[PDB]
């Protein structure tokens, strides 16, 4: 068991096109995808919803009560996706979750790994897919020297095995 | 950067991984990296 690390090359331009052929061509159970700010989670939520998809979202600019309200309906599955910030200071870890992708790629080791789970936990099955830019490239470098992982390049065909649970 | 293109201009097809991964040479572009540090 273990988390499968994959990034996709792209520009800021095409990030939209690439999530499309995600949502359309893997498994997913529930997914979080991750953004670097408050504003960019709001425009993505709702891109997400022209596209055809479900989705809630929470970042730091909103009222507790609803931050609260919206992860408590994640959790309870009343949606499949969930667009948010870095909000989980011990990380993040709901079982239905097989799939995180780094809309934005993230500039601290930390960071990248409070997204791809929880502190003091083992691996898990799912799949953390990273959407690069050739501005990402030293973060891409050092967050992958400091861990110590390899972030290989997304393959044509992803083994279902490594993210669905029971299958294949 | 246009992060915002709506579905009717978004293309049919599927994105293109493998041709985008062509334009970004890991091993070399870490190289440069490292040459100019």
């Amino acid at each position: 068991k273990g988390v499968t690390q994959y990034y996709a090359y792209v520009t800021e331009r095409q990030k939209v096109h690439c999530l499309n052929t995600l949502f359309s061509r893997l498994q997913i159970n529930q997914s979080i995808i991750f953004c670097n700010s408050s504003q960019r989670v709001e425009l993505l939520a709702k891109k997400i919803s022209q596209l055809g998809y479900s989705c809630f979202y929470i970042h730091a600019k909103m009222r507790q009560e609803h931050r609260n309200r919206v992860f408590h309906d994640f959790r309870n599955g009343l949606c499949r996706n969930l667009v948010c910030t870095d909000l989980f200071t011990r990380g993040i870890d709901i079982q239905a979750v097989n799939v995180v992708i780094n809309f934005d790629f993230p500039k601290l080791a930390e960071t990248y790994l409070h997204r791809i789970g929880r502190s003091g936990r083992f691996g898990h099955l799912g799949l953390a897919i990273n959407l690069i830019t050739y501005d990402d490239r030293f973060n891409l470098k050092s967050i992958e020297e400091q861990l110590g992982t390899e972030i290989k390049p997304i393959p044509s065909n992803i083994d279902k095995s490594l993210y669905v649970a029971e299958y294949h | 950067d246009l992060f915002g293109d709506d579905i009717e201009e978004i293309p049919d097809t599927d994105f293109d991984f493998e041709g985008n991964l062509a334009l970004f040479d890991k091993a070399a572009v870490f190289e440069e990296i490292d040459t100019y540090e």
